[PDB]
RNA sequence: UGGCGGUAGCGU
DNA sequence: GGAAGATCGAAAAAAGCACGCTACCGCCCGCGTGGTGG
DNA sequence: CCACCACGCGGGCGGTAGCGTGCTTTTTTCGATCTTCC
């Protein structure tokens, strides 16, 4: 749940990103890039 | 005893094993280790003794 | 705070927890070393079905 | 002798990685894929890379080293699968030559 | 007014 | 007399390293791409 | 028409390589003998 990694506000128009949320993103991205490289027909050493 | 256990019998062969040793996962040339062998410690920029 | 989401993986992905904790749960299961489970999920070598 | 490896670039860096690989006298292929663009609002066709940050370079390790192509100044890294890096069959790369979606 | 990392200090 | 169980030491990997409290410092993502004003 | 105020996506960093480097205990694995037999 996303309060159990908050974004506390820094007080400078900024935000403070916490691990989580940045291993997710990392995962994230790296899905949709899969996704979208399976959906090109990418070589098989690409998708591996 | 050691030149007993020691498997290699030529430089050759020593430099590539000490290669190995250094940087896995790649290559062994005789000119890659030969020029990592002679970097690591009579080169200044890379070995300086103060 | 109590809501949670999900995302759906491309391809399945095994659970580092279940794999580096030692003894390897899949290891032992399958009846294999650690070092070939290793090896065929990274890629490194096919494994027959 | 001469053989095909698969590199991995860095971001917004395929054209700067491209030409220090060209300048190390060796092979480089990467997909070309004309796509409409805007760019301002004029209606052409940009070239994007396909598999983008993907690199197909021919050399030969004994003229060169593999670690000098890894750090040729916009190369990420050596798409490598174990210990050595990895080999990628003439087939692929006549498909990919061929390829033009 | 939230966290970490480093440094220094107090009581054992 | 070669193959499978024993074992044996040597090496490699994982985990732990007291309790409270106080003060200060530093930080809380970069770079090719795009629109706007001098 | 050119300088400069936003901006939204990947990943070690930086470099035509190399960086590590003063703990101890417990568990696992592996090469090497070995040894013991069928």
């Amino acid at each position: 749940p996303p309060d159990l990694r908050p974004l506390v506000p820094l007080d400078g128009g900024r935000f403070a990103t916490s691990d989580l949320n940045d291993l997710y993103r990392r995962v994230i991205n790296r899905n949709n890039r899969l996704k979208r490289l399976l959906d090109l027909a990418a070589p098989d050493i690409i998708v591996r | 005893e050691t030149l007993r256990v020691d498997p290699t019998n030529d430089r050759l062969s020593a430099l590539v094993e000490i290669y190995r040793m250094m940087r896995p996962g790649e290559p062994p040339t005789r000119e890659a280790a030969e020029s990592l062998f002679e970097n690591l410690f009579f080169s200044e920029d890379r070995y300086d003794l103060s | 705070r109590e809501r949670m989401g999900h995302i759906e993986l491309a391809s399945p992905t095994a659970h580092i927890w279940f794999l580096k904790s030692l003894p390897s749960r899949i290891g032992l299961l399958l009846d294999m070393p650690l070092r070939d489970i290793e090896r065929v999920l990274y890629f490194e070598s096919y494994v027959v079905i | 002798m001469q053989s095909w490896y698969l590199l991995y670039c860095k971001r917004g860096q395929l054209q700067r990685a491209q030409e220090h690989l060209e300048r190390q006298a060796v092979n480089c292929l990467a997909p070309m894929i004309t796509l409409e663009k805007i760019v301002r609002g004029k209606r052409t066709a940009v070239s994007e890379p396909l598999f983008p940050n993907y690199l197909f370079v021919e050399f030969d390790p004994e003229v060169i080293h593999t670690t000098t192509i890894n750090a040729t100044r916009g190369v990420s890294h050596f798409v490598r699968f174990g210990a050595s890096p990895a080999i990628v069959p003439s087939a692929v790369i006549h498909q990919l030559s061929v390829y033009k979606p």
